[PDB]
RNA sequence: ACGGAAGGGCACCACCAGGAGUGGAGCCUGCGGCUUAAUUUGACCAACACGGGGAAACUCACCAGGUCCAGACACAAUAAGGAUUGACAGAUUGAGAGCUCUUUCUUGAUUUUGUGGGUGGUGGUGCAUGGCCGUUCUUAGUUGGUGGAGUGAUUUGUCUGCUUAAUUGCGAUAACGAACGAGACCUUAACCUACUAAAUAGUGGUGCUAGCAUUUGCUGGUUAUCCACUUCUUAGAGGGACUAUCGGUUUCAAGCCGAUGGAAGUUUGAGGCAAUAACAGGUCUGUGAUGCCCUUAGACGUUCUGGGCCGCACGCGCGCUACACUGACGGAGCCAGCGAGUCUAACCUUGGCCGAGAGGUCUUGGUAAUCUUGUGAAACUCCGUCGUGCUGGGGAUAGAGCAUUGUAAUUAUUGCUCUUCAACGAGGAAUUCCUAGUAAGCGCAAGUCAUCAGCUUGCGUUGAUUACGUCCCUGCCCUUUGUACACACC
């Protein structure tokens, strides 16, 4: 019913909105780059330059 | 049986006893009294 | 440019209004008696403001000065 | 009597000074040895992403960053002063781990 | 590791945030720490509601036994109200009298939608003193943007709280160009 | 398309969890149970 | 005793002993810094004041951080301020100001460190200020 | 508000003086066009290496096929001789697919059937929306109180003129006093023989010492070997610049220009944040954000195989490599910074052996200032081969072989070895970016990643030319002005 996906972009999704795609993989994330962008400050990420 | 391991594994999604928070891909169900 | 805003110029204003009787025409001890005579809340706008008062002072003694 | 090695770490300078400074004093009331604080380089977890949730606009990039800090001080104490002491470094948001 | 434990702590943070923000809107939440304006719809029936939460964030973390001037909360509670039915303006005037009159200096309220079925118009309601771009709106600046989902449409709601600096209690406590001299 | 006719009113090998109710299909040489 | 010399990144940290003009750059002496066209950028520092004018100390220069013309830079800063330094604590400040006149009067960022650093890039474009080429139609 | 009305001002997204170029060549990639079963689709200054979109499967939404329900829940029935489930041995299919059949076993109130109601959708609608961006805006603009002018809507304040990056300030002045924006602020990059503390950083001196020289000194290793220290490194608290001082010009000042000193004198350099607002700008293909419509058991849901997105009469844009001697090719010198890197485990890989190489191999360190890593980067520098040739410049195209990644390299993923060696003799009309550690040249790290850069985000090595002005061009702002517009020129 079901063949491989242990890698390339279907391996992975955006553990909030599961979007395979912008995925951030960084860090540990696992987060969308758009996701990421709206839950940056609650995680800890900030903006000063 | 295949119902009882999961009534149990616990402690039919709409009759009730059956709250269903999303948050984030992970279906918290909590029952009412 | 090196243009100085309103809450330079208007501080150094009433900095001089009534501290004239007070800190000299030279910047070190002028901003020293500031730290000590005013609520700054950041060392460059501190040194933004002793200056303009230093400008303001060391003109003092060529005329009088509107305001 | 044991050596450890306690290591703060934490985004928020302010309370890991609160426990740097914190546990100088409460080895210095109890008049230990140590090796002073030593403060690892920060890491800047820089990381850029695109402003725009689609593809449209001018091409403008956003990076973020959660700058981590940490610390280490080692010393030598009894095993009561070793656990009174990693029970009072609880501040919210500083991680201590104690080695020995 | 501990960068990737702390990004992963920070992330955990954002699951609690959101969690709790699904789940106890209608008891008033308005951020981990938890903090609510209310902390008895929480505790429930004597720990009934509260225990339930920490067994489900503990069966989903992983975890072993044992181990007024909200922006958040003034958007959530007009949200409710306008969910329950009430004029957009007259809920928005509210809000924004209330957090007016309990001590913040300042404050801003858009609702943005489609109110009745139109070109979707944003309406702003704004009383006090409000401070933009800068360091201080993140000392002292709280906001919370909410959708509401009516019938028609969704509706956004922002909400923006500037607190008195004078009662800072923590940090800053003037504005960086906020100068007062004795004499 | 599994319609199970209706199958109206009515031996055993190894993997003795098989009650003595797994009898074989008679077509021929099916030494290969209903289960396996 | 001690002096360290910067061009953009690099950095030479000078020892200066009483010794016996011994000047050390790498290990190697001074004669082989080899950018071998700026060799002679490494005699300003001693070739200003007086050619050889000095049997007396030792000057070993250790440099790690930028480039070649960098590094060359840093160790002919290094050596200058060592110079400066040791003449300003063991011999007399009026020879340390003597010979900085000199220094100072032939500056080349022998005695202050050049203030030029990398300007950050910026998106949209290689470089801080350079930007990607754009097309209208 | 608009104008196919005008005047001032500002800006290397404008120019002037220039540099690098692009457009001319080959190739990479995106778009169009054409084809295709499909070549999925959004986007036309502010689309065209943009959707983080570097697509073998997945991604995927396209096409040719095949599955499956992951259709709950009041029901009405089927159900207590049984509603439904699955299936080996063969037809059947790409398929070890019970899809279906040849076909007779199995289980057992979970279903299956129809009224009814739901769930999901990368289906539509970004001209129904939220949120978020983009643009106007690398722009300076916006608004109360009291007073003044108007019957009034309103106006002045918010301005002639100088000055500033700036509605920045001076100043003129029915305004005065202010508020948002700008600034201030924050982050970072420069400095501090000052404080603090450091075999997770570094430096000397004692032994451990091998060379060289031997009156004791050069380079040295001494990762559990000795003490002391914080100059370099690191990071906390602070300091420091405020154009300081002096001259010239400043209408009367705001300021500007030189010199001195200073670490830093252009907002000290670069950013983050960015008012009232306007767009029918983009995004429903980010969202378990969502209105409506559509689809929902031969599905537009999900899943599997295969192909497609890459396809080639051609046009366009962003780029990589060149046309060579300031160069190519070989040995030789051995010079950074920003970072990242695995405990349910295969990530960053040091050190040996093999191969020519990719690579294989036995290990080791690293959950980290500790190990890669001193990222022994590249350009570059030294000496030689080339001798000015379509050449030994250039590596497009294609042939053969070896590995790596991956279930799967054919439409060559990539790397490596050998081989034919295309255009290109510096680029037309046009056209882009930019004023100092900046342009340009150079490579490195990170993101996208199982693999793959010609892409992007940052970083450092080398480091110029010209300019310090202007409104000739373009764009924008303000003001004035006209209006039969006010849903506001759609
Ligand atoms: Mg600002
Ligand atoms: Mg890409
Ligand atoms: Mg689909
Ligand atoms: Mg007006
Ligand atoms: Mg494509
Ligand atoms: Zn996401
Ligand atoms: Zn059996």
């Amino acid at each position: 019913f079901s063949h491989p996906r242990r890698y390339g972009k279907g391996s992975r999704q955006c553990r909030v909105c599961s979007s395979h795609t912008g995925l951030i993989r960084k860090y540990g994330l696992n987060i969308c780059r758009q996701c990421f962008r709206e839950k940056a400050n609650d995680i800890g990420f900030n903006k000063f330059r | 049986e295949d119902r009882n391991k999961i009534h149990q594994y616990l402690f039919l999604t709409s009759k009730g006893y059956v709250k269903t928070q999303f948050s984030w891909q992970y279906y918290y169900y909590t029952l009412t009294e | 440019g090196r243009v100085r805003t309103k809450t330079v110029k208007r501080a150094s204003k009433a900095l001089i209004e009534r501290y004239y009787p007070k800190l000299t025409l030279d910047f070190q001890t002028n901003k020293r008696l500031c730290d000590e005579i005013a609520t700054i809340q950041s060392k460059r706008l501190r040194n933004k403001i002793a200056g303009y008062t230093t400008h303001l002072m060391k003109r003092i003694q060529k005329g009088p000065v509107r305001g | 009597i044991i050596k450890i090695r306690i290591t703060l770490t934490s985004t928020k300078v302010k309370q890991l000074e609160n426990v740097s400074s914190n546990i100088v004093k409460n080895a210095e009331q109890h008049n230990l040895v140590k090796k002073g604080p030593v403060r690892l380089p920060t890491k800047v977890l820089k990381i850029s992403t695109r402003k725009t949730p689609n593809g449209e606009g001018s091409k403008t990039w956003e990076t973020y960053e959660m700058r981590i800090h940490k610390r280490y001080i080692d010393l030598e104490a009894p095993v009561q002063i070793v656990k009174r002491i990693t029970q009072i470094t609880i501040e919210p948001g500083v991680d201590v781990e104690v080695v020995v | 590791s501990k960068k990737r434990k702390l990004v992963a702590d920070g992330v955990f943070y954002a699951e609690l945030n959101e969690f709790f923000t699904r789940e106890l809107a209608e008891e008033g939440y308005s951020g981990v720490e938890i903090r609510a304006t209310r902390t008895q719809d929480v505790l429930g029936e004597n720990g009934r509601r509260i225990n339930e939460l920490t067994l489900l964030v503990q069966k989903r973390f992983k975890y072993a036994p044992g181990t007024g001037l909200s922006a958040v909360a003034q958007a959530e509670s007009m949200k409710f109200k306008l969910l329950n039915g009430l004029a957009i303006r007259r809920a928005a005037y509210g809000v924004v009298r209330y957090v007016m009159e309990s001590g913040a200096k300042g404050c801003e309220v858009v609702v943005s939608g489609k109110l009745r079925a139109a070109r979707a118009k944003a309406m702003k309601f704004a009383d006090g003193f409000l401070i933009h771009s800068g360091q201080p709106v993140n000392d002292f600046i709280d906001t919370a943007t909410r959708h509401v989902l009516m019938r028609q449409g969704v509706l956004g709601i922002k909400v923006k709280i500037m607190r008195d600096p004078a009662k800072s209690r923590t940090g800053p406590k003037a504005l960086p160009d906020a100068v007062t001299i004795i004499e | 398309k599994h319609k199970k006719v209706k199958l109206a009113v009515l031996r055993e090998c190894s993997n003795p969890t098989c009650g003595a109710g797994v009898f074989l299909a008679n077509h021929k040489d099916r030494l290969y149970c209903g289960k396996c | 005793v001690q002096t360290f010399g910067k061009k953009k990144s690099a950095t030479a940290v000078a020892h200066v002993k009483a010794g016996k003009g011994l000047i050390k750059v790498n290990g190697s002496p001074i004669t082989l810094v080899e950018p071998e066209i700026l060799r002679f950028k490494v005699y300003e520092p001693l070739l200003l004041v007086g050619l050889d004018k000095f049997s007396n100390i030792d000057i070993r220069v250790r440099v790690t951080g930028g480039g070649h013309v960098s590094q060359v830079y840093a160790i002919r800063q290094a050596i200058a301020k060592g110079l400066v330094a040791y003449h300003q604590k063991y011999v007399d400040e009026q020879s340390k100001n003597e010979l900085k006149k000199a220094f100072t009067s032939y500056d080349r960022t022998l005695l202050i460190a050049d203030s030029r650093r990398p300007e950050p890039k910026k998106f949209g474009g290689k470089g801080a200020r350079s930007r990607f080429q754009k097309s209208y139609r």
